[PDB]
């Protein structure tokens, strides 16, 4: 309720949110790959 | 059977009903491995009555858990038998006695 | 040259990483159980009443 | 009492004898307690117990393996778990474990046809439980939508 | 065989980027044509990639090199 | 809650075994247009000419429908 | 998840501490697209229905190829409940008869498993990254110290510490007493002969 | 075992964010490291509280103003030995609540890795790793009076 | 058969050093390894013929517990070092032995006297060491023939040193029993068995003597591919004249080498077509096979 | 000499019952007593042949879980009485008994009829009870000779065959002692007795010439090298 009456967004920069959408989380073995993603966008 | 018991072990066998227990006392006229037939003395038996018990055992029924429930006859022909005697042995039962 | 409970062999675990490395370290650990389970069967170690 | 009775058979009083090993014929260094327990057998049964799947029927509503032995279904990978494989670092194994044996669709097809063909490599895609979430947040009448 | 990837991880200095540089390497050496740098004794791609980084004779701006000198021999090779 | 359990269809079976034979993207979409003609029975409903209309490509003839045919009536079940 | 099983987990003191005991009748369920593939490769099976129909009558040459497919292929076994990351570790497999997991024995403490009635958890890694990761991250040989305070995970206990406790103990007036050896091997020379105590 | 499986998922939740980013965030500040003593005994020395981390200042021994232990120095086996041979009591050293890094911390300011003997490596999720580490010994502590 | 056991069929040797070496033998019944194991080890520590120093003389030394003047090692060092001389006789079962040595440095089994019958297996074998010059060691050392090891304990005139009595020449073994199958079978024996020897004998001899006394031991009552269609020639297929000439030229002569062949390389195949290559393809599937397959090793030798 | 060693053979056999024997083996040199005590102690348990029943038919039984009228032991208590049976084949691998009995009484091993090569060596071995009158039992028995223990598990079939779990060993229970020989002059001479119990199919002698056969030819691989 919050979220939809403020309009949030969400930049999916967590583990628990990559977890969700099913993507490599930004630590680890994935943490390059979300440097090569920050550096391509 | 245990062979090192605390002497409850009949208690639990009889007041469980998985075992045949003579209702009345007598001679056991025929026996074989599904039924018992046992002729009740003459001071045991009612007027005008054939006087004779006929038990069928349990063989090979399962139980609720998908087991097996067996009962054994534990005694021999033309034995004496009196009220309360134990006459089959059922599933973890020997000679009357809990045998797990 | 003494008595091994768990800490001396802990102790001697410890040493052992902390001098060699990991590879002598592991082939250390496997040696020394394969020998604590051959002698304690060879020793014959019973409880009873007594 | 119990010695007695140990006594009367013509047993050791202490309860103890010598064995030997029967690979090498070797007395045990000490005496050993040997005598006769009564034993049971508990309805835990390994037959019941072991199970394995490699593929199998999935749920109409997640597409999630379904639970059970009886339904031939798979092992739950629960929270804990995925904690345990983000403090290793483990991405492309949770990654694997998230989309590829499970929920997702066409990752589950390409997967065995690319390891039928001995190339041991993925396509994620999107788990369809997110779609699901997705259309029942929009049923509550919220707009919530992926951008970009 | 391999027990410990240690020496390969003091070779390249983590674990994170070993792991890559060694999925990388593997599948050069499964789906491409390439073969091992290494004598294979009934290994598989991920312990010969392994053994290969441990002798220093892979790494990530080896294979950088590798790459771009094929792309080039393919590209003058193409007219 | 209720959500059911997915069962398995002849149509399943054999895209299932189409995923997992040697075809061309070409065969592959023939192969695809041929399964999706296929009654419960396991007979063709419909001719090959319209299977040929239906890929949409105009550089097919109708042998190479006719092989890819030939290659789906030996899975299993065979006819 | 697809790729999984569970069973009960008995003890292998035989075992190495890079390995499990996996049952192969769990085996040729997990790894069946692999052991497809390997039967089509070299000839045995010219399409995928002869090696699903190999592969359900069990042959005999089935066998050699799971061997031959699960030589180098780690195996992630987890035990509820995962209270740290201990809690799941990689193994390389060994094909056993029967129906129980060995495991072993210095590996328990940080399962915190004991033999009587536990049951674990059996996941097969599938991509190339996924077994790098298994093996240089997750495999038991690489866990040896504790990520909470870095104490050792690989302490030796019960019979381990009473059997070496028990070798390395003087007597008084034993046997084979106050003789001068040239080294160990002669040491064992006469304890295996019944010269020395 | 339900009390401490719900403090650990919440202990997992408000840390799981939290990921080695940088290597030095270049920060002075620092907390001020002594033995923890109650009343009469001494429960923890400084060696233990102290080993594994990184100086947040120059150490001067007690008797003189000479630099001792310089400045971004990780504190190992050797250098504890050193300090408590000149009986050092207090070491200012580098801590994650003090760390200048948006979104993440520094290898600095975190220290040993205490899995590995080395310092931490980037892209390492230490706050799931504090939270099961905190979370697991639940069980062996007590819920009843 | 119910008399037919088992008979090990992969021997394998790994020489360690030329006196320490590996041997592996499988498969074994099941518990065959565990008789085996133990019955050579038996046979080699207890009873195993051999020749060792057996007492001692020196000059100077008249008690065990003595102070040699101009020798470093003490009198049981020296007895150390002589229990560790690996000797080979030929002629008798009793020899005696002088050794006598003067200066400055190490004493060492070369400075024996030489004898034809008497071999010395390692001449720089320390014996002792002297350091002043003006000191001389002098000594009788007696070598005889017997089995096992006989300590000096169990044998209790003037200056006669008794040293423990070691004629074995194996100086360790152990065994280890591991899980083997057949096909069929998996409850067999793998018998790995680590030793070495003192240097005079090889510890394949060794093993064969073992086995060899233990045998004679008991002489009193012993009584005496592919799939078929891939190996099928080309010409199997009713292929057409143009087709079955292109696939001669391209040197494809069974069905493997044309179904590892992919579709790709056939159309750039000089004087074949499309129609041709769809005619093959046809051919194939009628039996159930395509173009795109991978094989491992095809061409088996035949 | 010292390389020469003293070779043991059978001196004495002592037949305490009809299963139990005592074997004495005379003279042995220092060790080689428990050596040769362990090796024959093992194969006799593991590796000796006998013969076993393996399959049973009777007339009017379906399967292993039933009854019988007049009988008063279920179907598998006599299979199990059966899988006792002692019996000693002289001419074939493979025989087929058949018993019928009738009337009220034990039925024991004496019913089973007569046969040239098979011999019954406890003939009172009780199989089963008939407690009626016009009650009678006909069976097939199929004996079959090998070693070890094979259940039925693991090894087409009508209905009305029943198979039982063959164990082929004779030997019971073995023990050994080394003891001080008077041979000659020496003092350092052993002999080993073996105590073997059996269960009657089986002569001592030949089970000894069995076990001392398989370790020569066990060592035989050893021997060359
Ligand atoms: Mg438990
Ligand atoms: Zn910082």
């Amino acid at each position: 309720t919050e979220a939809a009456v403020a309009g949030k967004r969400d930049e999916l920069r967590g583990l628990k949110e990559n977890v969700i959408v099913g993507r490599l989380i930004p630590a680890g073995t994935g943490y390059a790959y979300h440097q090569d993603r920050m550096r391509r966008r | 059977k245990p062979l090192v018991g605390t002497g409850m072990e009949r208690a639990v066998a009889v007041d469980s009903g998985v075992t045949a227990v003579a209702k009345r006392g007598g001679v056991v006229q025929y026996v074989d491995a599904s039924r018992i037939v046992i002729k009740v003395n003459e001071d045991e038996m009612y007027p005008g009555e054939a006087g004779i018990d006929i038990y069928n055992l349990t063989k090979y029924t399962r139980s609720n858990q998908n087991t097996c429930i067996n009962q054994m006859p534990c005694v021999s022909l033309g034995e004496p038998v009196e009220r309360g005697d134990v006459l089959a042995d059922g599933p973890s039962t020997d000679l009357g006695e809990l045998a797990l | 040259n003494q008595a091994l409970g768990k800490k001396a062999i802990s102790k001697m675990l410890n040493t052992c990483y902390r001098i060699l490395g990991l590879k002598p370290t592991v082939i250390f650990a496997d040696q020394i159980m394969y020998t604590g389970f051959a002698y304690a069967a060879r020793s014959g170690a019973s409880v009873g009443i007594d | 009492e119990i010695k007695e009775l140990l006594k009367l058979g013509d047993l050791p009083t202490s309860g103890q004898i010598r064995l030997y090993d029967g690979r090498t014929g070797e007395q045990f260094e000490r005496p050993v307690t040997v005598g006769y327990m009564y034993m049971l057998k508990l309805n835990h049964l390994v037959d019941d117990k072991m199970h394995a799947r490699s593929t199998g029927s999935y749920s109409l509503v997640t597409q999630q393996p379904l639970g059970g032995k009886a339904q031939f279904g798979g092992q739950r990978f629960g929270e804990m778990e995925v904690w345990a494989l983000e403090a290793y670092g483990a991405a492309y194994t949770l990654q694997e474990m998230l989309t590829v044996k499970s929920d997702d669709v066409n990752g589950r097809t390409k997967m065995y046809k690319n390891i039928v063909d001995g190339n041991h490599q993925m396509e994620p895609g999107m788990p369809e439980s997110f779609n699901v979430l997705l259309k029942e947040i929009r049923s509550l009448g919220i707009n919530i939508e992926l951008e970009d | 065989a391999r027990v410990t990837v240690q020496d390969a991880v003091e070779k390249i200095g983590n674990r994170f980027d070993l792991v890559l540089v060694a999925a990388r390497r593997a599948r050069q050496m499964q789906v491409g044509g390439k073969d091992p740098l290494v004598p294979e004794e009934n290994d598989k791609t991920t312990v010969i990639a392994l053994r290969e980084i441990e002798e220093g004779l892979i790494n990530n701006q080896i294979l950088d090199v590798r790459e771009r000198q094929e792309q080039q021999e393919q590209e003058a090779a193409e007219l | 809650v209720y959500q059911g359990e997915t069962t398995q269809t002849l149509q399943d079976y054999l895209m299932w075994q189409v995923e997992l034979t040697p075809f061309s993207d070409t065969d592959r979409a023939i192969a695809t247009s041929i399964v999706d003609a296929v009654d419960e029975t396991g007979y063709l409903t419909v001719p090959l000419e319209d299977i040929l209309e239906s890929i949409g490509d105009e550089e097919i003839d109708i042998d190479e429908v006719e092989a890819v045919l030939k290659r789906i009536q030996r899975f299993d079940p065979v006819g | 998840v697809d790729y999984s099983g569970r069973s009960v987990i008995t003890v292998g003191p035989y075992l190495r501490l890079h390995q499990c005991g996996l049952p192969k009748k769990m085996a040729l369920e997990l790894f069946k697209p692999f052991i497809y593939g390997k039967l089509e490769l070299r000839g045995l099976a010219t399409t995928i229905k002869a090696a699903k129909k190999m592969v359900e009558r069990e042959e005999a040459v089935v066998w050699d190829i799971l061997d031959e497919v699960i030589r180098e292929h780690p195996v992630l076994l987890n035990r509820a409940p995962t209270l740290h990351r201990l809690g799941i570790q990689a193994f390389e497999p060994v094909l056993i008869e029967g129906k129980a997991i060995q495991l072993h024995p210095l590996v328990c403490a940080a399962y915190n498993a004991d033999f009587d009635g536990d049951q674990m958890a059996v996941h097969v890694p599938l991509t190339l990254e996924a077994q790098l990761e298994a093996r240089a991250l997750m495999m038991s040989t690489n866990n040896i110290l504790s990520p909470a305070n870095g104490e050792p995970i690989i302490v030796p206990s019960q019979d381990v510490v009473l059997g070496l406790y028990y070798m390395t103990r003087d007597c008084v007036n034993a046997k084979g007493e106050g003789m001068v050896l040239t080294g160990p091997k002669e040491a064992e020379r006469l304890y295996r002969s019944g010269l020395a105590s | 075992t339900a009390n401490s499986g719900y403090l650990t998922r919440r202990l997992v939740d408000v840390a799981q964010d939290l990921v080695v980013t940088e290597d030095d965030c270049g920060t002075h500040e620092g907390i001020m490291m002594t033995p923890v003593i109650e009343g009469g005994d001494v429960k923890e020395p400084l060696r233990d509280r102290v080993l594994g981390r990184v100086t947040a200042e120059d150490v001067l021994k007690p008797g003189t103003a000479d630099i001792l232990v310089p400045r971004n120095t990780l504190l190992h086996e050797q250098w504890c030995d050193l300090l408590e041979e000149n009986s050092v009591d207090a070491v200012k050293v580098r801590s994650v609540v003090s760390c200048d890094t948006d979104f993440g911390v520094c290898a600095h300011c975190y220290g040993r890795d205490l899995a590995r003997g080395h310092i931490i490596n980037k892209g390492e999720a230490i706050g799931v790793i504090a939270a099961q580490s905190i979370g697991e010994p639940g069980t062996q502590l007590t819920m009843r009076t | 058969s119910v008399t037919e056991f088992l008979k090990p069929r992969l021997v394998d040797i790994e020489q360690v050093s030329s006196t320490h070496a590996k041997v592996t033998l499988e498969p074994l019944e099941r518990g065959f390894g565990h008789t085996l194991g133990n019955a050579l080890r038996r046979i080699l520590l207890s009873s195993m013929p051999g020749c060792a120093v057996t007492e001692v003389e020196i000059d100077g030394v008249l008690h065990e517990y003595s102070t040699k003047e101009g020798v470093q090692e003490d009198i049981l060092e020296i007895l150390l070092n002589l229990k560790g001389l690996a000797v080979r006789v030929q002629g008798k079962d009793e020899v005696i032995l002088t050794l006598n040595k003067s200066g400055i440095g190490p004493v060492t089994a070369a400075d024996i006297t030489h004898d034809g019958d008497v071999e010395i297996v390692k001449p720089q074998h320390v014996i002792c060491h002297l350091t002043d010059e003006n000191a001389s060691i002098s000594m009788r050392i007696k070598v005889q023939r017997g089995r096992g090891y006989v300590p000096a304990s169990t044998r209790i005139p003037i200056g006669r040193l008794l040293v423990d009595a070691c004629y074995s020449p194996v100086e360790r073994i152990a065994y280890n029993v591991e899980a083997a199958r057949v096909e069929q079978r998996t409850d067999l024996d793998k018998l790995v068995i680590e030793m070495e020897t003192n240097g005079t004998i090889d510890p394949e001899e060794a093993i064969r003597r073992a086995a060899t006394i233990l045998a004679e031991q008991l002489e009193a009552f012993v009584d005496l591919e592919f799939d078929p269609i891939l190996l099928r020639p080309v010409d199997d297929l009713e292929l057409t004249v143009r087709s079955a000439n292109c696939l001669k030229a391209e040197a494809i002569h069974y069905i493997g080498d044309l179904v590892q062949r992919t579709e790709v390389e056939l159309l750039k195949t000089p004087n074949l077509g499309k129609k041709s290559l769809t005619e093959i393809k046809d051919v194939l599937a009628s039996r159930g096979l395509s173009l795109g397959m991978r094989l491992e090793n095809w061409p088996p030798a035949s």
